[PDB]
This record gives C-alpha cells, sequence and structure tokens, in this order.
C-alpha cells in the first residue's frame, strides 16, 4: 500500500516537472520565433526601400538615396538590437551564442531541454546569429563575405552602377536582402519544428496524467465546460457542507507555497 | 506576513485562497501576453496550472459533488496549457469565468 503510494507519487511528480520544463522550453522557443517574425518584417521594409532606390532615374544620389539609405542603416540597426537584446531568462537566444559550431564543435552551446524524467530525454535546440552581419549572401563554408551581408547594404551605390554590377548594383544588393528573408524564414521554421515536438509531448503528459489519476477528462470542448461550470457552481451553493467536504482538505504549508 | 494568514485561516478560507490566487495568476499572465512577455505568460500559466492540481488532487472522492468538480478542473488544467501552448487569452477569459464561479459560489458556501 505504501509501495503503490510511493510509486504513484513519483510518477505524478515526475510527469509534473517534465510538464514544467517542456513548457518552460516552450516559452523560450516563443521567444526566439516572436524577435524574429519582427526581423523578417523588418527585413520586408528593407526589401520595399531598396526597389524604391532601384529607381536611380528619378531618385537623386545625395538627397533620396541617401535618405532611403538612412532609414535602411536604422532598420539594419534594429536588426542588430533585436539579436543582442532577445533573452529568456538572460540566455541571449539570437546572437550566435547557441549557433552550430562546424569549425570548432567543443564550442558549441545547446540550449537543453529535459522534457522526460528518465536519462537521454532531452531535445538539444540551437539557434543561429540573427544579426545583420550574419545574414546575406553566404559563402560554401556559411560564411558572409565583403558587401554580403545585410549590414553591407548601400543603396546609394546605385546611382553610379548598373544593376547587374557585381556586388554593389541592385540586383546583388536585392539578393543580400532575399537570402537574409530566407535565412530568417528558415530559422523560424526550424524553431516552429521544436515547438511543434514540444506540444505533443507535453500534450502526452498531461493525458499520462490523467490516464495515471483516473481523471475525468471528457469535457472536450467551450461549450460544455461553460455548461459544467454553471452545474458545479449551482451544486457547491446548493450543497454547501458536502461541497466543504469535497474540496476543503489542504494543508496550509502546500497553500503557501502556491501562492508564492 | 502572509504566512499568518494561511495558518490562522480555516480550511474553507484556504481552498478561497487558492482560487483567488488562480484567478491572480491567470489574470498576469494575460497582460504578459498582451506585453509579449512569453516568460512571464508561462511562469504564471504553470502557477495557476499547479493550484488546479492541488485542487484536484485534494478532492475527497468518496464526496459525491467530487466528481463534477474533478471534471471541471481537468478541463481547466488542458485549458490553462493549451493557453500557454497557443498564446491565447481568450482562453484565459474563458478558464478566469469557471474560476470566478467556483471562487463566488464558494465564498457564499463558507458563509456557515
Amino acid at each position: 500500500g505504501l509501495a503503490i503510494s510511493e510509486k504513484m507519487r513519483g510518477q505524478i511528480r515526475g510527469l509534473e516537472m517534465a510538464s514544467k520544463n517542456s513548457q518552460d522550453g516552450i516559452s523560450l522557443i516563443q521567444t526566439a520565433e516572436g524577435a524574429l517574425t519582427e526581423t523578417h518584417a523588418i527585413l520586408q521594409r528593407v526589401r520595399e526601400l531598396v526597389v524604391q532606390a532601384g529607381n536611380t532615374g528619378t531618385q537623386d544620389k545625395a538627397t533620396d538615396l541617401q535618405s532611403i539609405q538612412d532609414e535602411i542603416s536604422a532598420l539594419t540597426d534594429e536588426i542588430d538590437g533585436i539579436s543582442n537584446r532577445t533573452e529568456f531568462n538572460g540566455k541571449k537566444l539570437l546572437d550566435g551564442t547557441y549557433k552550430v559550431d562546424t569549425a570548432t564543435p567543443a564550442n558549441q552551446k545547446n540550449l537543453v531541454f529535459q522534457i522526460g524524467a528518465n536519462a537521454t530525454q532531452q531535445i538539444s535546440v540551437n539557434i543561429e546569429d540573427m544579426g545583420a552581419d550574419a545574414l546575406g549572401i553566404k559563402e560554401a563554408d556559411g560564411s558572409i563575405a565583403a558587401l554580403h551581408s545585410v549590414n553591407d547594404l548601400d543603396v546609394t551605390k546605385f546611382a553610379d552602377n548598373a544593376a547587374d554590377t557585381a556586388d554593389i548594383g541592385f540586383d546583388a544588393q536585392l539578393k543580400v536582402v532575399d537570402e537574409a528573408i530566407n535565412q530568417v524564414s528558415s530559422q523560424r521554421a526550424k524553431l516552429g519544428a521544436v515547438q511543434n515536438r514540444l506540444e505533443h509531448t507535453i500534450n502526452n503528459l498531461s493525458a499520462s496524467g490523467e490516464n495515471l489519476t483516473a481523471a475525468e477528462s471528457r469535457i472536450r470542448d467551450v461549450d460544455m465546460a461553460k455548461e459544467m461550470s454553471e452545474f458545479t457552481k449551482n451544486n457547491i451553493l446548493s450543497q454547501a457542507s458536502q461541497a466543504m467536504l469535497a474540496q476543503a482538505n489542504q494543508q496550509p504549508q502546500n497553500v503557501l507555497q502556491l501562492l508564492r | 506576513y502572509q504566512q499568518n494568514s494561511v495558518n490562522t485561516a480555516t480550511p474553507g478560507e484556504l481552498t478561497l485562497m487558492l482560487y483567488n490566487g488562480c484567478l491572480k495568476f491567470i489574470r498576469l499572465a494575460a497582460q504578459a501576453i498582451e506585453n509579449d512577455d512569453m516568460e512571464r505568460k508561462n511562469e504564471n500559466l504553470i502557477k495557476a496550472q499547479n493550484i488546479i492540481q492541488e485542487l484536484n488532487f485534494t478532492l475527497n472522492r468518496n464526496i459525491e459533488l467530487s466528481a463534477s468538480m474533478g471534471a471541471m478542473y481537468d478541463y481547466m488544467y488542458r485549458r490553462l496549457v493549451q493557453a500557454n501552448i497557443k498564446n491565447d487569452t481568450g482562453m484565459l477569459a474563458e478558464v478566469e469565468g469557471y474560476v470566478t464561479d467556483f471562487r463566488d459560489a464558494w465564498k457564499q458556501a463558507i458563509q456557515s
């Protein structure tokens, strides 16, 4: 009897901690996803400004193109700001701290979620650098060459260079922006796949605790829950002494802990 | 400070503290979603979940009323987890409504 209750309490608490861990992890992933949605939107605005600056026949370099470039530089400063400030419990998620390290794998830092209560039950997550100097046209080795990152954009160069000019023509600078957009989209999609895995993990943990405790889990939609809530409220009112017997069974020390 | 209040509370008052605490954490979580603060959202939804689980686990299943209370707590727990996953303040307002129902009814019940 004691052995059964001890085994059950240990199972329940293990499931509860795994679920807390996994929800904490999904809230870190959501933090990164929300920040990258903003980076993506900034990059789309940069793209519009590059298209605008490409109309060099109607744009003056020292006024119009410089004004566009000043706006682009402020936007890429904001990309850098997002990459440097985005944090979860102090961990910088987007500045490359947690990137994959090909060149020196011992230096790689990972975001680890302990999603079960047992050995090996982890997910390991990496996030690439989402700063403006890390987005753009990548070399075969994953580096970015001079003039090929979002931080290097300079649309005033369009005034004096045809659109097909290597590296600095309109076509090449637009390609920097489009590669950056694809890289941010790819990073968002990879994090979304992690979020989907965590969601499935959390729902399995909830279902496991429900089966373990013989929970009544039949309420499965909002309108039914509303109806059953009114029923329960009325029965608390109409059978007050029964309600006290049913529920008024907590320990003060547990209540104190839960209200912290 | 608050230690005294839990230790001087009747059993009925202890449960009422839990209902009110659950409401506070749900409301903090909804504001955190509006603040785009995922970290604070999650912390408060876990605290709300833990109160619902404590209420469920301290039901006396020999009492007939416990069956319907437990079914509501199981739904509320699942709905708070889904609200955390989906960042859905409408789900929070839904569960806030149910907890308020229990709280208001419990407060009348413990009158005598």
